[PDB]
């Protein structure tokens, strides 16, 4: 997934 | 008079003295049948070569274990070769099919490899990065990469990439490919637009990324992707395709299942939500000029 | 005189009767075992990915669990299977010999001892890899080549039938090739078992003890005599029929390749030839005691 | 005048040897059968009984003490  | 007495004890004696001689012969026969070890089902094939396709081209017909020695390799190593009737030989470098092996490994382990190789292709493993590099860059001949996935309902999907190559350890075994070549699992290595953030996709693509493990951070995050998601992979703040992740019995898992709060499963976002983990995975390469 | 007790010796009849009954039972057992042998035992030892020259190089390449591995000491040798112990005192030990349940015959000729025999490993409860070592002798050609790659140490562990154990560490270990009859050499001892290989049985004195020293001896098998018992009589060889292969002198203070007597304590009337041919280590349990567990592991010294 | 004792005392010398040979054989078969465990599909479970031989062996040594 993505990281802020 | 003890007539027959001493005459009977002589019969018994002489008799079970002839039985002893006979029983000994039978013993030796038994000893002869207990000299061989237990039969081992796993056996290695004689044929060898640069890669599986080379081994295929030399007559190999069945899938199994072979030794191969890429051009620039200084030693031969065992690999699992998938060979079908059409004459195509695949060199498999990654397999998941039951959470029996732990993929939370360090840099050296992902380099040298870990897990086990079976003649039946029924075991989990990671051929090392060093070998994957030697195989895919041994010559100019371009290699293709095929990713196979199976969900918890028998459905399978694939993803193909052309000009697949893994660089040297000098460049953290960087991942590279020219372009996505199709497949119904979707091009997850291209990144995925997860939500509101205007740069989700840019942050989750994989082409060009270096390999990362908890003890050797080479990602584009300020923290440690490999450490959080607990795996070894080509991270980028972090990922959208994660095949060496945590195996979750049944695929479906949640944020509460993880310890850091992030999706750490075996995902492929273009095919399934990141909260669903694959039941089977396979990564293999074959000379590109073999699919075209 | 009269028939006092000449009629009393009827106890001679029960001994014979009983013995005849013992023989019936024995034949039945040998016959049943013969049947069970129509099919062999099997193992599925899937091979670990990680590999190297030997177990030390493998534990440095990430191989953390004790199990069967495939090694290739040299580019000219065909990769072979061996059991690596990755937990005993720093790990990285290549098992060369192992005893633990009497499941394998050790009284073999020169050829089998040269090629190696027995089971390297067996499958664990419910796993796809072989994490349990079996009983085996790696083979003289292989052992020889391994100890000559560079400085090599040897560790010998053993256990009795009470659960107690001891060990014999030899900082230096070498085994020459076949032309040289696999001559043995060991040094830098330390441990809790007695230094049997270099000093001989500790219960003896004079030339009686020095004749049970193994260091410097050639390898012998009941079909190839190279012991230190120099003599013409063909019926006086340290390695008798069904005796193990070993570096006998005249004859021994220890014998890890001896016959596996169940229970430990054995006598001369139990021994096929009346000699102590069991798994022995005199400097610890004496001469008529056979161990429950015995093993030999090697590893590079470092230099 | 007799003609039985000189034969008896000799026969019991042979029965002694047979005991010893039986003891060794009993043990040998016990070791060999266990050796198949690492080769054959299964091995026969069995408990050798030395105590039995021990007694008869001790007993027969009583008679040889007479004449
Ligand atoms: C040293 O060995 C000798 C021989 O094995 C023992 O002395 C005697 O040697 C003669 C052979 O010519 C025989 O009477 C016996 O073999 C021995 N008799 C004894 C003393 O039992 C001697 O005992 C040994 N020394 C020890 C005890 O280690
Ligand atoms: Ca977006
Ligand atoms: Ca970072
Ligand atoms: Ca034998
Ligand atoms: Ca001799």
């Amino acid at each position: 997934g993505p990281r802020p | 008079t003890h007539d027959s007495s001493i005459r009977y004890l002589q019969e018994i004696y002489n008799s079970n003295n002839q039985k002893i001689v006979n029983l000994k012969e039978k013993v030796a026969q038994l000893e002869a049948q207990c000299q061989e070890p237990c039969k081992d089902t796993v056996q290695i094939h004689d044929i060898t070569g640069k890669d599986c396709q080379d081994i295929a081209n030399k007559g190999a017909k069945q899938s199994g274990l072979y030794f191969i020695k890429p051009l620039k390799a200084n030693q031969q190593f065992l690999v699992y070769c998938e060979i079908d009737g059409s004459g195509n030989g695949w060199t498999v470098f990654q397999k998941r099919l039951d959470g029996s092996v732990d993929f939370k490994k360090n840099w050296i382990q992902y380099k040298e490899g870990f897990g086990h190789l079976s003649p039946t292709g029924t075991t989990e493993f990671w051929l090392g990065n060093e070998k994957i590099h030697l195989i895919s860059t041994q010559s100019a001949i371009p290699y293709a990469l095929r990713v196979e996935l199976e969900d918890w309902n028998g459905r399978t999907s694939t993803a193909d990439y052309a000009m697949f190559k893994v660089g040297p350890e000098a460049d953290k075994y960087r991942l590279t490919y020219a372009y996505f070549a199709g497949g119904d699992a979707g091009d997850a290595f291209d990144g995925f637009d997860f939500g509101d953030d205007p740069s989700d996709k840019f942050f989750t693509s994989h082409n060009g990324m270096q390999f990362s493990t908890w003890d050797n951070d080479n990602d584009k995050f300020e923290g440690n992707c490999a450490e959080q998601d607990g795996s070894g992979w080509w991270m980028n703040k972090c990922h959208a395709g994660h095949l060496n992740g945590v195996y979750y019995q049944g695929g479906t898992y949640s944020k509460a299942s993880t310890p850091n709060g992030y999706d750490n499963g075996i995902i492929w976002a273009t095919w399934k939500t990141r909260w669903y983990s694959m039941k089977k995975t396979t990564m293999k390469i074959i000379p590109f000029n073999r699919l075209t | 005189v009269n028939s006092n007790i000449p009629t009393n010796l009827r106890v001679l009849r029960s001994i014979l009767e009983n013995l005849r009954s013992k023989i019936q039972k024995l034949e039945s057992d040998v016959s049943a075992q013969m049947e069970y042998c129509r099919t062999p035992c099997t193992v599925s030892c899937n091979i670990p990915v990680v590999s190297g020259k030997e177990c030390e190089e493998i534990i440095r390449k990430g191989g953390e669990t004790s199990e069967m591995y495939l090694i290739q000491p040299d580019s000219s040798v065909k990769p072979y299977r061996v059991y690596c112990d990755m937990n005993t005192e720093n790990g990285g030990w290549t098992v060369i010999q192992n005893r633990q349940d009497g499941s394998v015959d050790f009284g073999r000729k020169w050829d089998p001892y040269k090629q190696g025999f027995g089971n390297v490993a067996t499958n664990t409860d419910g796993k796809n890899y072989c994490g349990l070592p079996g009983e085996y002798w790696l083979g003289n050609d292989k052992i020889s080549q391994l100890t000559r790659m560079g400085p090599t140490e040897l560790l010998i562990e053993m256990e009795d039938w009470k659960g107690d154990k001891v060990k014999a560490h030899y900082g230096g270990f070498t085994v020459q090739n076949e032309a040289n009859k696999y001559q043995i050499s060991v040094n830098k001892y330390r441990g809790t078992a007695g230094n049997a290989l270099m000093d001989g049985a500790s219960q003896l004195m004079g030339e009686n003890r020095t004749m049970t020293i193994h260091n410097g001896m050639f390898f012998s098998t009941y079909d190839r005599d190279n012991d230190g018992w120099l003599t013409s009589d063909p019926r006086k060889q340290c390695s008798k029929e069904d005796g193990g292969g070993w570096w006998y002198n005249r004859c021994h203070a220890a014998n890890p390749n001896g016959r596996y007597y169940w229970g430990g304590q054995y006598t001369w009337d139990m021994a096929k030839h009346g000699t102590d041919d069991g798994v022995v280590w005199m400097n610890w349990k004496g001469s008529w005691y056979s161990m429950r567990k015995m093993s030999m592991k090697i590893r590079p010294f470092f230099p | 005048v007799i003609e039985k004792v000189q034969h008896i005392q000799l026969l019991q010398k042979n029965v002694r040897a047979q005991l010893v040979d039986m003891k060794r054989l009993e043990v040998d078969i016990d070791i060999k059968i266990r050796s198949c465990r690492g080769s054959c599909s299964r091995a026969l479970a069995r408990e050798v009984d030395l105590k039995d031989y021990e007694d008869q062996q001790k007993q027969l040594e009583q008679v040889i003490a007479k004449d």
